[PDB]
């Protein structure tokens, strides 16, 4: 038991997979200069539980702007127009010793999602609900909204393999706490921050939850992002 | 579009070499093979000079003194027989020039030219600095003959020579309208004395007469 | 600053980020980016604008700090005159043809 | 001329009167502790250029509370309830050569003023109008109000021998600018910004201002406050 | 104030501008042989004043030959036919300290004007009146003559980018003198002084004179010349 804090953002934790192998780092010119935060923006952002019953197919947030209504972070992203960040990602489960269940919490990096009739788009709100999570379906779904059904998660792949990408399973047999560092993928090194979603956070029960009669009907899944070497452009003259 | 980190450090794209050095098409001409066995239809001229389409006339007029080798590729082409052989002679500008498709002028063994016969790659020539001078003048504010007389602006040292085209066959059986199209640029070229964009249109191609145009696009007020 | 060797007064030159609305007031201009250039002083004022690439951009307005304060003999209304360069060092990389001929 | 900057403000300067002869400083526990802002707080905040005609007879400022609105300095005043601060200021006057005139730049910590008739109290918002100065008046008023008769500036004083407090004179035949550093007089080493006021800057013209017929009708006077070593108390735990 | 004096000529003057960083010098054969005069050539040349109101648009002298009737070096040009020189080039405005402007005083090698109404050409005698001075115009104009509008200087160029020549700002708030130094831009090494305008200076009010009822309603403008390493041809035989 490890009892981390950041800033004014203590959580209680119980190993990490450092996406790609990398830690985020900043990205070292006077004639653009970046502005480095570090106040505040590193501290732990804990979204809103989320229940797992045994039906839940799955959810989705949309990073970097799932944070855009958290705080300075959420603040900084309406006075600067470019940034790059870290987010090392939490996923506790807490549920007890007599459920059963397995998640696949991974990033996918450019998620690119589908709409649900092909032929036309979507309106930009069924991508993300900010702090929200959009949840998958169990089967195919019409309107114009986001082909969310699971075996086809968002970009028309195998849900199955879904693995390359930096995950971490949480089978509550065993652990039930998950981190992920994501050392901000993207081809350029500043982007903006409402345009672009840099990953997808989605958590996805393969094995479904179960139990008996006398447990709690849900598992309330718990997510904390903590924006790390989060750097901005400059206001300042040169 | 949207606007991104455009994040690199290079100016090698911005020398002179990389700005002026650029390969541009400059003379679409006709000429004939048969008929009118005097007539100026059946060869083409083109005095060469850097006035001649206002896209490269304006890079040329970034400075006011450059010196530069050119090496033109003309690409010929044909419609309506045999395999045909061109002729592109280059005169100097102490040249014979000839009258007609058949003068004496075209055997002339100072006049350097290429036969090119149709079918293989394009023909290449290249020609040196010419000038008298040590640089062509983009601008000459000045009159060619002494104590101020006609011909404003016009000097004789960004003289560069003359190109004359003609089919090498003698006679076809029916009518062949050869189009040849010169592509010209400069090679080892130094410039000198920066000079203001141009920012009128031009009239004419041998003078820098123009119509008073606006600065800038107007706006609405000074704070809009 | 063109104007006569006695005017006197102040001019507040602001500067928006390439995000950010431009300031609708001189207070809002001021709680921002800002150089309160005291003409009397100083008669040129010099800027180094970053971030400026194409491949929505910043604002510079200017603001009545104070009046243009002025003796009896020089005239009241004056001129500022503004340039434009290259600051440090300039990147460019792919060359075309320009719009401006036709 | 020298032209000095403070964040992301510089304005341009042409001696200093360092208030009781001490420069301010911060306050050096683990049951109270201190946050020190430095980053922004410190930058020039200019406030409304004032006309000085040949009929002014003053203006008066209450600070820290006349910043409320500048900024991240005003906004750090809602979020702690404790604070301290220096404030360096900067008064010109950029008047021309051939205007003549006199002023008192004096600070007077702790003016507590007196209401125009008295038996009664002012109604809180006649001392001060955050950025904008309450004029004086060159003769008595009556009213629940300040008493803003000059020659009993506001405390009941003399005027003239107003020049016991950190001050400067700016006269126009000599000079134009003032800077007045004033190290957080108080008795308690922090107070609420919004309660207490801790000093008022007040500009009194002794010489009127005078001109011929050709000239411009007023002098603008440009006052400037740079908050110095700016700290607060602290939000997180311990 | 440095008095300057060259042969016997003595001007009195109050940084200067070495066009396109080189000073004038000589040209260093027995086929073709130079002549150096040295004597007098060197000497100042004070032009005719030239009053400079709140209307005037501009003026442009043509050199070498706005020289043709200015003593040796006048004389000179009439017996060699080729030559070359560097012609130090001071402007002074000696205006008062109420008044206001400012002027654009730049040199433009071979500024190759154009005709009022294209399509023909004007009668020589357009482009220079030997020392005095032919002025722009602030509108467009018709007629076989100079297209002399300001906005397209002579060249058919914005004239505000005309500061990338040898130049120099008298703005009459800070400075009133001009020195400028051009060391004989050609492309071959002697040419004639009669048909080939090397440069032409051309002085430009950008911000435009003015000042109230009293003063005097114009600002006289004195340029001065000195022909500098100035070589001819020989005479002589080998």
């Amino acid at each position: 038991v490890r009892s981390m804090t950041l800033g004014n953002s203590t959580i209680t934790t119980q190993n990490v997979v450092v996406g790609y192998g990398e830690w985020p780092s900043y990205l070292s010119t006077a004639e653009d200069q970046p502005t480095q935060p570090d106040v505040a923006t590193c501290r732990f952002y804990t979204l809103e539980s989320v229940q797992w019953e045994k039906t839940s197919p799955g959810w989705w947030w949309k990073f970097p702007e799932a944070l855009k209504n958290m705080g300075l972070f959420g603040q900084n992203m309406h006075y600067h127009y470019l940034g790059r960040a870290g987010y090392t990602i939490h996923v506790q489960c807490n549920a007890s010793k007599f459920h059963q269940g397995c998640l696949l919490v991974v990033c996918v990096p450019e998620a690119e999602m589908g709409c649900a009739d092909t032929d036309t788009t979507f309106p930009a709100t069924e991508l993300t609900t900010e702090d929200t999570p959009h949840v998958f379906t169990s089967d195919s779904i019409t309107g114009k909204k986001v082909q969310a059904a699971v075996c086809n998660a968002g970009m028309g792949v195998g849900v199955g393999n879904l693995t390359i990408f930096p995950h971490q399973w949480i089978n509550l047999r065993t652990n039930n706490s998950a981190t992920i560092v994501i050392p901000y993928i993207n081809s350029v090194p500043m982007d903006n921050m409402f345009r672009h979603y840099n990953f997808t956070l989605m958590i996805i029960p393969f094995a479904p939850l179960n139990f008996t009669d006398g447990a709690t009907a849900y598992v309330p899944i718990t997510v904390t992002i903590a924006p790390m070497y989060a750097e901005y452009n400059g206001l300042r003259l040169a | 579009q949207t606007r991104h980190v455009v994040n690199f450090h290079s100016r090698s794209e911005s020398t002179i070499e990389n700005f002026m050095g650029r390969a541009a098409c400059v003379f679409m001409d006709q000429y004939k093979i048969n008929g009118e066995e005097t007539s100026t239809d059946r060869f083409a001229v083109w005095t060469i000079n850097i006035r001649e389409m206002a896209q490269l006339r304006r890079k040329c007029e970034m400075f006011t003194y450059m010196r530069f080798d050119i090496e033109m590729t003309m690409v010929i082409t044909s419609c309506q027989m045999p395999v045909l052989t061109h002729q592109i002679m280059y005169v100097p500008p102490g040249g014979p020039i000839p009258a007609k498709v058949d003068g004496y002028e075209w055997q002339t063994s100072t006049n350097p030219s290429v036969f090119w016969t149709e079918g293989n790659a394009p023909p290449r020539i290249s020609i040196p600095f010419i000038s008298v001078g040590n640089a062509y003048s983009s601008f000459y504010d000045g009159w060619s003959h002494f104590t101020q007389d006609g011909t404003y602006g016009y000097t004789t040292l960004n003289a560069m020579g003359k190109l004359y085209i003609r089919h090498v066959n003698r006679s076809s059986p029916h009518q062949i309208t050869s189009t040849i199209r010169v592509y010209f640029k400069p090679k080892h070229i130094k410039a000198w004395v920066p000079r203001p964009p141009r920012l009128c249109p031009y009239i004419n191609k041998r003078d820098v007469n123009f119509v008073v145009t606006e600065i800038t696009d107007s706006r609405t007020s000074i704070t809009d | 600053f063109c104007g006569s060797a006695m005017a006197t007064g102040k001019l507040l030159i602001s500067y928006s980020p390439p995000g950010a609305s431009v300031p609708t007031s001189r207070k809002d201009a001021m709680l921002g980016t800002h150089i309160v250039w005291d003409i009397g002083l100083q008669s040129s004022c010099v800027l180094c604008v970053p971030w400026i690439s194409q491949s929505s951009a910043g604002y510079i307005t200017c603001w009545y700090q104070t009046n243009i304060v002025v003796p009896p003999g020089a005239p009241t209304s004056c001129d500022v005159l503004c340039f434009a360069s290259a600051c440090n060092d300039f990147s460019v990389r792919l060359l075309r043809d320009t719009p401006f001929m036709a």
